[PDB]
């Protein structure tokens, strides 16, 4: 993969941090909507919705 | 003997120049390579590394190289570079030279600083439809060839590193790379591109770009401009010895600051003192203010000792500051010294030698890039892009105005040339066409 | 499958040979020359003929 | 890499949590030196049969 | 038919050391410190045998300071000789391909002329080669690459019979893989005919070209070898001594003095207490191996103890030698460095300007003649007009022209004394115009719009 050992713009300038080894791109379209990643806050420690039976 | 040039070993020199340009921080986090440790025995020990940290932190970085480049750019880039040819047709090249809305003048300024700092750069005119005049850093160019075919110096191969960042759904920082691959077979231009996905090099087949009419291409659309000349060979950076002087001054300043911190404060040095007298009257506490006087035993000589000035360290520091000014690099101004007007007129040519060389080199490089862009779009070829070849420009004098108009009334200078004279002299801002449109009407009176 | 007769890959002899294949990612093996090539031709005298040495 | 950068905190509780430190792994690029055994090229053997040295 | 294609005439072998020294002086601190053994004598070779001796020498060299006034001199002279641009007299649309890409690599003739004049200023030797592939090209050959030549008097005429030069090249193999292949070109003149062989060595095998005579467009082959040796002195095959030698010597001496000065400043520069009239008993009584020297803390000493804070004084002999060497470098008249403290009376340098810009004038005329001859050779290759010129910037100490100068030039042009093109060239020289002559004539032919 990327090495960037050739040029050192700065010392360890974002060159590597072994950021992660597991595939984690599984959200929204990546999971075809199966695992939807959203951003909408709600209060308390729950979120209750009611629908008819 | 010795190898050609430096055997293309300007990598460390470019790194050092970039660190010097960055400022005091880059030099200070690089003190190990610049400032030698005073003692290696300490250097191994932990008290030694603490001592070296205290030694370097107290130092002062002068930072004259950045001022040198800033002054050179200011002298080169006054008003705006002149463009010759159809301005209406090339406006969509000038305004957004590479699709970002950045004007060609600002990219020219960036390339000029790259030429002045480490003496290397690169222009790459690619076709997306709209031609794009790229700018490639010195470290990105990582291969070039000089196979001469048909008895002519030709550049056949050139590969440069091309940088980009990916905006994936997650703001996760994704650094992916592209390697453009320029080749010249039988005097014909071919290219291939690589896309890298965290180490997934997807190679593309060799392709043959063509001009608007056709006929493909005869030479690679890539020019390597340097301070010396626009040649693929590595040209020496203009500020090599300048960085050496700055680094030497920095280490001398480190020594000077250690001296100032330690021995700069005077001390009593109560010689001929007996501990019995101390415990009798001094009591382990000496009051030195002018309200109180301290008594001493027989034949004791107090004496204030402080390191004085005009030492050899500050002598060397003043010598190196003089050396920088002596070099002639427009880095600092001296209020103390004065120079008669007209004496510097003779040496103005020599002082601005690197300025003129870089100006002409970058002007030729951008002219060639514009020719290639016009070839891609099938426009006119007689286009030029000349930077300001007249440095030290100032507000032109009223007698100089009289001379300029008197010269224009005679048929020795064009109207556009006269307007460029006035504009460069800081006496007008409106375009010549606009002034003509406004002044073609009857007089107000 | 890039193919080369590298003795570093045969890793065996007779019937106890063990051929070895290695799959790589981009930049797996990195070989950097130092741009320091020196060629010297030194001559010597004293023999029946002038001798050279590359 | 910092092994644990995510932990199941409980906002209803206030308990001590251990600390972690940033390590520093070094990369390496060894230098290999190669050469050529001395090669005899006397001019006499080549000019004897009319070949340029 | 031919001898060894590489054979260095002993003069070039002798001059190789000086050329390498001058080149490395141009290089800067890096080359000098990489090869310090040749310049900076070892303070004690008895130490140099020992390993701590080589450690001492490395530490004593890395602290040195390289002035490099020679690089600045070359830059200044080059800027003065190539302020503005050289002018070309003759057909321009026909010769435009020789102007834009003089070697086929998009390098304008002005840049190549600048580089050749730079080598003339530094090493005092160069060479232009004109060959035919189709179109002719003008090559540039460095001083080191011209490895042999020959002069014969045939019919009382000094004729260059042989001139072989090593033309460096590169191999673009299938991959991206660094090969450095060389091409040697032998130029011969037999029975008044120019003959050419290339030792291609492509693929590392025998591709030596035969007896071939490049021929003009009309024919008749050639009467003289199309290769010119331009130097600081004149256009001779014989060696012209470099104009940079004495400055390089002075910079090397200043470098060694700077190394000595830096060692002295690093060692003896810091002040030192030098406590005297002391005893170990008192030291362990009070000092205890740690002396506080801040202003807020005082330290006593026993009877007849005299502290003497010592440091190396200024204006030492080393600075005196370094200063005289810098002043000598300036005295030579070279534009290496300047001094704002000094003052010069205007009008006094007007008498010595001829003597100060000597080397500049000599290299200007030499390179101008070389490029004129090369352009004539190319014209004969393509059969164009022969009376063409390439006149470098002869006028030095260039400056923006005065309103009085502008008025005088315009008055001269209106009189039948100075030509219109001459006036336009002068105006361009003083930075008062940028458009071409024909362009301005076309634009200004029309009456004033008013």
């Amino acid at each position: 993969a990327l090495s960037d050992l050739q040029v050192f713009n700065d010392w360890a300038y974002k060159t590597m941090s072994e950021v992660l080894d597991q595939q984690v791109e599984l959200f929204n379209g990546a999971t075809r909507g199966a695992i939807i990643l959203r951003s909408a806050g709600n209060t308390g420690d729950l979120s209750e919705a009611a629908f008819w039976a | 003997k010795y190898v050609r040039e430096d055997a293309k070993k300007m990598h460390k020199l470019w790194a050092h120049i970039r660190m010097a340009m960055e400022g005091s921080r880059a030099i200070k986090d690089n003190a190990k390579e610049f400032v030698p440790h005073p003692d290696n025995t300490k250097a191994t020990t932990p008290e030694g590394v603490a001592r070296y940290k205290a030694y370097i932190e107290r130092a002062v970085w002068y930072g004259a190289s950045a001022n040198t480049v800033d002054g050179m750019l200011g002298q080169i880039f006054a008003r705006d570079p002149v463009f010759t040819g159809p301005e209406d047709k090339f406006d969509m090249l000038i305004n957004d030279v590479d699709g970002s809305g950045l004007s060609i003048h600002q990219q020219a300024r960036d390339s000029a600083e790259d030429a002045l700092s480490l003496g290397r750069g690169g222009l790459f005119v690619d076709y997306s439809a709209r031609p794009y005049i790229k700018f490639i850093a010195a470290e990105d160019i990582l291969n070039w060839r000089e196979r001469w075919v048909n008895g002519a110096k030709r550049t056949t191969l050139l590969v440069f590193r091309e940088e980009s960042d990916a905006d994936d759904d997650g703001y996760q920082i994704y650094k992916e790379e592209v390697w453009r691959e320029l080749r010249l077979v039988d005097g014909t231009y071919w290219q291939r591109t690589w896309r890298e996905n965290d180490g997934q090099l997807y190679v593309d087949d060799w392709i043959s770009p063509t001009k608007a009419d056709g006929s493909q291409f005869d030479e690679i659309p890539f020019v390597i401009f340097g301070s010396k000349n626009n040649d693929p060979t590595i040209d020496m950076p203009p500020m090599r010895d300048l960085v050496e002087l700055n680094i030497a001054h920095f280490r001398n300043s480190a020594d000077y600051e250690e001296a100032c911190f330690i021995c700069g404060q005077p001390t009593l040095f109560l010689s001929g003192l007996t501990e019995h007298w101390v415990k009798n009257v001094l009591g382990g506490a000496v009051v030195i203010g002018s309200r109180d006087a301290v008594p001493l035993p027989v034949n004791a000589k107090p004496e204030l000792l402080q390191a004085e000035g005009n030492g050899m360290v500050k002598e060397a520091m003043d010598q190196k500051e003089r050396q920088m000014v002596a070099l002639g690099a427009k880095l600092i101004d001296s209020d103390k010294t004065q120079r008669t007007f007209g004496e510097a007129s003779m040496e103005a040519a020599a002082q601005n030698s690197v300025l003129s060389r870089v100006s002409k080199n970058v002007s030729d490089a951008y002219t060639k890039a514009l020719r290639w862009a016009a070839m891609f779009l099938g426009l006119d070829e007689k286009i030029e892009y000349e930077l300001n070849s007249d440095f030290d420009i100032n507000k032109m004098s009223p007698e100089e105005l009289a001379a300029v108009i008197s010269a224009w009334q005679s048929n020795a200078i064009s109207f556009t040339e006269m307007r460029w004279q006035i504009k460069k002299g800081g006496r007008a801002y409106l375009e010549d066409e606009d002034m003509r449109n406004e002044s073609e009407q009857d007089d107000p009176l | 499958i890039i193919i080369t007769d590298s003795p570093a890959l045969v890793s065996g002899a007779a019937e106890t040979l063990r051929h070895s294949t290695l799959g790589l990612t981009t930049g797996a093996i990195l070989i950097e020359q130092n741009q320091d090539f020196d060629s010297t031709v030194v001559d010597g005298t004293g023999k029946q003929n002038i001798t050279r040495q590359y | 890499k910092i092994q644990g950068l995510v932990r199941p905190r409980d906002p209803y509780s206030n308990a001590d949590v251990a600390a972690k430190d940033l390590r520093q792994l070094v990369d390496n690029t060894i230098k290999v030196a190669s050469g050529t055994p001395p090669i005899n090229i006397p001019p006499s053997m080549l000019r004897w049969i009319q070949k340029n040295p």
